């Protein structure tokens, strides 16, 4: 009639806000390598072998690493996968049923282990969108967006202090952490360069150590302190992932203390630091409160081949605050971890629909 | 015009750059079991979309006016205010919420005036 | 701008009402992008009911509303000691947003 | 659980600028939490002045060359603090000033509108008595 | 918050409880906000703190919603208003020993 | 029937079709491998009849859909349009004019539609 | 409801089939038997859905479609053709003489369709 | 037309009359506990786990008990799956190929059989309708109707005389037979309780079966003879399985003779009874007609916990019409149990149409 009647689109890039579960993407290695935990070899859904992306141009989208709820499903599926996988023999579970601590034993045999790449795929419709920009501070605005229909090459590692094997910052480094120089959250920073370690005791670098201490300290001094000088102190303290390192070295897990590392002064105004690791047999459990207890290694002397990508560690916390700074390794949680592998995302989905109220008037 | 490629102050350029998309709508022990259940629940689902599609008062595209009197306690576009510009989202989501309501309001109102005439009219 | 008139101005009732707190607008707003300040005595105004009548979680359930073209009355049922204040309807859609003329609850 | 504190008590010369400020208590960055600066002439109605979403400077067309918004953005030690700059305060700038955090981030609930969003919470009020 | 008297010596136990039973990223403070310990999820993490070899936490009632703090040989230089750092309805807890 | 006639070009096709067309219906252990065809099939056979669907035309055997088959094209006789079909060479050739002219007409039915649709504006 | 109703025969199953209708959408390990069954049961509703979609009517509870209901088979006062509808025996004969109705009145609108179709010339 | 053209509806709860095979409905269980038949798990497709159910109301709708046609496909996949099922050593086939006795000779290993519960789901359509009043006499309408897409919890047990661990009557016994009194047919009654009889010789109790022969004793009256005393005889004579009852005791099959139970004398104007069992080596196949041979018993005294729930049993047909009713044990035909299971059920489909004969002439 003479008054507004709307319109019906039709294959609309409009969105409207989704809250679900997504699937993994990895390739069924399943029938060939083995079948034994390497990484998502159980049942994981395959990866699509050409991933799709489309740039969103003057977008200015912003995004949170916290709120994500992509991140609410990776953790879900890598304890699951621990589970059915490499088992330790012997599981603790202190439960009030002041509370009885359970115990269940099964076997714990040992497999040459490394991370594979998981794509993160979803259902029909859920636009997963990618922020692509160079300054991503994680809370924070993205001028460069492009939205994708699974995730990229993701290679997550569960671990401490630093992400292993993980994917790259932006220039020097990223201070994408929560608050920046609160003293009560944690340092959320990922390298840009894979800081290659050798095992064997872990043979660390001292030029790419200095390089990556040098990188990080000029990004702190940029966020927090104009004329400040940032010194490295050592460990925090704690249990044997928190002093040391748990990485993946073959399968293993090496436990250098990171003390010997962090003692650098920087100024705003060299062939292989071995630093002692351990032979690792039992470890408290990481996926839940609990020990573990696993089969020896088959090597005396274990090689291994891993390049470190990623920095999150601790802070003394004092005041102190631009006279000069001082932090201390530690960190890497496995909540944190996991959200910080899926930090520029999210998931939205649409019908093709929308309106313009007009006075067409068209039969029917 | 792109696949988000705009941004702008809200109504109409939307119909319009959703009017040159919908313009060019087209775009123009060995291999698989996983895969397959997934295309066949996305058809089914995209069928089982595309018949309540079917069943709908418009059948239109871009510019269609069904039924339903988008009255005045929801009308205060003026007239040539209407066709624009639009991108805007938290906005969206609220102005994307009352398109459906229009729609669904919409839509049973030409099914009932299509009813209600094919009871009534019985055009010999 | 859209200037809008918070009718009435001033109001008695006793505790436990049903009141509706009309709001004039010359433009109507779809889905009622007015945002009611309850400026109590001794307190800054503060949000009651987002998006006019959509569900929210850190206000209780005493105050609804409805629209009816250029008004907007809000139907708070259940009047108490804490709702004799000074309510604040407030367009956040056109630029600039504009208050209305306040409304007082009193005995 | 958030609790939003402006700047103190300031009388300024006829024909002067101002400086209030706007900390926001359990906020992370005006990246996140856009704020919008609204006046108000000493107990009568609130007048939006302008806004500074996204680190943008700008007020109303009523407020424009007269008004800018700054917002220097601090997180942990110190909050976010928001400022506002109004040039030439005349006899007839006596008012009341007043900021706006609330958060951008979150995009499909209801908070917003082409940068004028929905005031959740509010300072203490700022009365300036140009003398 | 919640007063907790005292004595020099003695093996007190300072309670960090939440409303949901849930284990999550908590913070034990002194007074000055210095981090006492915490977790990383399932690890005892004693942060940079004085107390470090007199703070304690328990491992069984995390995910019963407490994240506690055992402090063996008190003394009154370990009485200190602590922030119990969960859910941001931090139940600071306080300890008088003289 | 299919494929039982033989003669000049280009009528009757169009009404052999059209008695076919008239009668469009004629009416460890068992199986994977061949299942994956059967949901392949439909996915091609379903894709095809959406493309189908958002067709200016929607109608059999006589239709006038908006492109003019201009006079650079049109060269037939008022009644020798229909008399006869069959011709393979040839019908590829005249196939693919069939096809563009297919895009072509549901393009501007679709072209008018729109254009009609914005402007009409039929209360 | 889904069979709550017992009475006399023809119209309010028309009704309640309407509010029905109006109603219409009430809105080694893990697997392999029975995801055939549901593609085999996509497979048939799909293929009825096709054929569903070559039909004359495409509209639902009151419908007009071209075949004539004769005088053989019309004996149905005005006011009497919409009261109140249950009854089995007498309904596979009701379901059958409504589908013989369906396929002659859809052939009958594909016929006026496609003859028109042949005919028209609305330009 | 002025004259009348008609309607077309959609999503109709009419149906047609349905003719086809339904499959079993039994969960997978195929992995873990084994796939020796325990009663469906060779390949058995699992069961919906939620069954769906939408009662009729007003619904007369009747029920014969030999006319149901989901009854033929239970006892072909019932043979089908004892054949690649618990094997005997000896088979036996007399065919004239006067005839010639055919003989097939194979393994016959013994393993614990229990039966499982097997619903029974039809295909795409194929409505399912559950019959769900009192007074249900086999050949006898219902008017409490209730449709299924899938047949409630049946618990089949392949056996003799009295139905072992299946469905219930109403409210005391239901004489459901083709003719109630005819000394022609075979009286099919099914049970009400679980009567738990106890094998180890099967120690019956005595109270519980006074109990089932004065419950079935007064339906028989309400069904015949107001005025009338009903005796009990022992039994009919025939084969092991006719004169003595076959059931699953642990797998095994003991063969005790009901003809000291039946003897109870009731009028209209106590530990264990325990029966003479027999170990169960060689026997009459009640597959088809022949015989067979397993493996010895692992026990030699062998203990089994079962509820028998059923009542079919021969007369002796004498006239003795009302002064006195007589009947014996035995029957528990093979065809049968089979039409026994599912005595409440019929299969019908639809596609969405319907009519109303109109002059609404809408266009197309
Ligand atoms: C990685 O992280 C760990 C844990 O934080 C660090 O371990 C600390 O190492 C320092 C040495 O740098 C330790 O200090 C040493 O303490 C020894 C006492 O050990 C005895 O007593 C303890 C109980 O207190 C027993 O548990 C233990 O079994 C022993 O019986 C001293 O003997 C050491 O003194 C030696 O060096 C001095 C140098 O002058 C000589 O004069 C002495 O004679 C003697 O030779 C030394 O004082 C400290 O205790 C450790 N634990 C902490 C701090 O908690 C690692 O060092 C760190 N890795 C690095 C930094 O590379
Ligand atoms: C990044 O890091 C910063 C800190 O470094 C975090 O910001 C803090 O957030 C918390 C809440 O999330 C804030 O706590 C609130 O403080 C308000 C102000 O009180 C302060 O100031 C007054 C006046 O000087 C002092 O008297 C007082 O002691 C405080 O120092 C309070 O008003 C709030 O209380 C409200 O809630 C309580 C709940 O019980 C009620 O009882 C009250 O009545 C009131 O309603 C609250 O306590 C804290 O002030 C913030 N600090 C800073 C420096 O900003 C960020 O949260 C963190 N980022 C993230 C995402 O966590
Ligand atoms: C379950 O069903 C079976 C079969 O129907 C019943 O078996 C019948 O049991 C009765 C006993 O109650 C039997 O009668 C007995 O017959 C014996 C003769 O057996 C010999 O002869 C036969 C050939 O006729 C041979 O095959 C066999 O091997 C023997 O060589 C008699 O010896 C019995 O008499 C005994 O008791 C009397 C009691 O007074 C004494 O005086 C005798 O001296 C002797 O001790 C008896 O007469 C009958 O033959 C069986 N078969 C039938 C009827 O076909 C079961 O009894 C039944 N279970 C019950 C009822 O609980
Ligand atoms: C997290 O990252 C985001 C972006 O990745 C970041 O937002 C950016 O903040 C900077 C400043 O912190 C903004 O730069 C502004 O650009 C405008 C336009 O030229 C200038 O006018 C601004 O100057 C104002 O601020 C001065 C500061 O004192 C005032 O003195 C002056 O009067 C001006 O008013 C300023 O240079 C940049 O635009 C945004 N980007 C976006 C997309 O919003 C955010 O700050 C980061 N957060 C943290 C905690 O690091």
């Amino acid at each position: 009639a003479e008054n507004l009647w709307v319109t019906v689109y039709y294959g609309v890039p409009v969105w409207k806000d989704a809250e679900t579960t997504l699937f993994c993407a990895s390739d069924a290695k399943a029938y060939e390598t083995e079948k034994h935990n390497v990484w998502a070899t159980h049942a994981c859904v395959p990866t699509d072998p050409n991933p799709q992306e489309i740039h969103l141009e003057n977008v200015t989208e912003e995004f949170n690493m916290w709120k994500n709820n992509m991140v609410e499903q990776m953790h879900t599926d890598i304890i699951s996968l621990w589970d059915q996988s490499l088992k330790p023999c012997v599981k603790l579970t202190p439960l009030c049923v002041n509370c009885n601590t359970s115990a269940i034993t099964q076997a714990c045999p040992k497999v040459s282990f490394e991370p594979i790449p998981i794509h993160y795929c979803a259902p029909a419709g859920f636009a997963i969108l990618k922020c692509k920009d160079k300054k991503f501070n994680g809370t924070g605005p993205c001028p460069s967006v492009s939205t994708v229909q699974c995730t990229h090459g993701i290679k997550p590692v569960v671990s401490t202090q630093l992400l292993l094997n993980g994917s790259l910052a932006e220039e020097e480094v990223m201070i994408r952490s929560e608050n920046i120089t609160n003293n009560a959250k944690n340092i959320l920073v990922q390298f840009n360069t894979p800081v290659q370690i050798n095992c064997t005791h872990c043979n660390v670098s001292k030029a790419t150590w200095n390089e990556t201490l040098g990188k990080v300290v000029k990004q702190l001094r940029k966020h927090f302190g104009n004329n400040t000088i940032i010194r490295f102190a050592n460990s925090s303290g704690g249990d044997l992932e928190v002093t040391t390192h748990s990485f993946n070295c073959g399968g293993e897990f090496f436990y250098c203390n990171t003390s010997g590392l962090f003692n650098s002064t920087w100024i705003s105004n060299n062939d292989s630091i071995t630093l002692p690791c351990r032979i690792k047999q039992i470890i408290n459990m990481w996926q839940r409160i609990g020990q573990a207890m696993y089969a020896p290694p088959i090597q005396g002397v274990i090689r291994c081949v891993s390049n470190i990508t990623g920095l999150i560690l601790t802070r003394d916390g004092g005041s102190t605050n631009s006279t000069t700074e001082t932090f201390r390794p530690g960190g890497g949680d496995m909540r944190d971890n996991w959200r910080s592998e899926l930090y520029k995302y999210k998931v939205v989905k649409i019908e093709p629909l929308g309106v313009a109220p007009t006075r067409c008037k068209r039969r029917v | 015009l792109g696949f988000l490629g705009a941004a702008g102050s809200t109504m109409g350029a939307a119909s319009m750059t959703l009017t040159v998309q919908a313009r060019n709508l087209l775009s123009g022990t060995v291999w698989g079991i996983k895969q397959l259940q997934a295309r066949v629940l996305a058809v089914e689902r995209y069928l089982r979309d595309q018949q309540l599609l079917g069943i709908w008062g418009c059948s239109g595209k871009l510019i269609c006016c069904t039924n339903v009197p988008w009255n005045s306690s929801w009308s205060n576009r003026n007239l040539s205010e209407i066709w624009d510009n639009m991108t805007w989202l938290q906005w969206d989501k609220e102005i994307s919420n009352y398109t459906q309501i229009i729609y669904g309001l919409l839509e049973e109102s030409q099914n009932q005036q299509e009813k209600n005439e094919q009871d009534l009219l019985a055009l010999d | 701008d859209i200037q809008m008139t918070q009718s009435p101005s001033t109001l008695s009732a006793s505790i436990g009402d049903t009141v509706r707190i009309s709001c004039r607008a010359s433009q109507s707003i779809t889905g009622n992008w007015v945002a009611w300040y309850q400026q109590r005595p001794g307190k800054a105004p503060r949000l009651l009911i987002y998006r006019g009548a959509a569900l929210l979680g850190g206000v209780p359930s005493r105050f609804s509303g409805s629209a009816a073209g250029t008004d907007f009355t809000l139907t708070i049922g259940n009047l108490q000691a804490e709702d004799f204040g000074t309510f604040y309807c407030q367009q956040y859609d056109t630029y600039p947003g504009t208050f209305g003329q306040g409304t007082k609850v009193e005995v | 659980q958030i609790h939003l504190v402006q700047s103190g008590t300031e009388v300024k010369k006829p024909g002067s600028s101002v400086t209030v400020s706007c900390k926001a208590y359990g906020v992370n960055t005006f990246g996140l939490y856009a704020v919008n600066w609204v006046r108000q002439a000493p107990g009568q109605s609130l007048e939006y002045i302008g806004q500074i979403w996204r680190w943008k400077s700008s007020a109303s067309h009523h407020f424009r060359g007269r008004v800018l918004i700054s917002a220097v953005d601090l997180t942990g030690s110190s909050p976010p603090i928001s400022s506002l700059e109004i040039k030439n305060l005349t006899s007839d700038d006596t008012a009341v000033y007043f900021c706006t955090t609330t958060s951008t981030y979150d995009k499909w609930s209801g908070l917003h509108h082409d940068g004028v969003m929905a005031f959740s919470s509010w300072g203490q009020g700022t009365l300036i008595s140009v003398s | 918050k919640k007063v907790v008297l005292g004595k020099k010596g003695d093996t007190v136990e300072l309670t960090c409880t939440a409303s949901q039973k849930k284990s999550i990223q908590f913070h034990w403070k002194n007074s000055n906000q210095i981090k006492i310990l915490g977790n990383q999820g399932s690890f005892l993490t004693k942060g940079p703190s004085k107390l470090n070899d007199r703070a304690d936490s328990r491992r069984s009632l995390w995910d019963q919603g407490n994240f506690p703090l055992i402090i063996k040989n008190l003394k009154i230089e370990d009485s200190d208003t602590y922030i119990c750092e969960v859910e941001d309805q931090k139940e600071e807890v306080q300890l008088l020993v003289f």
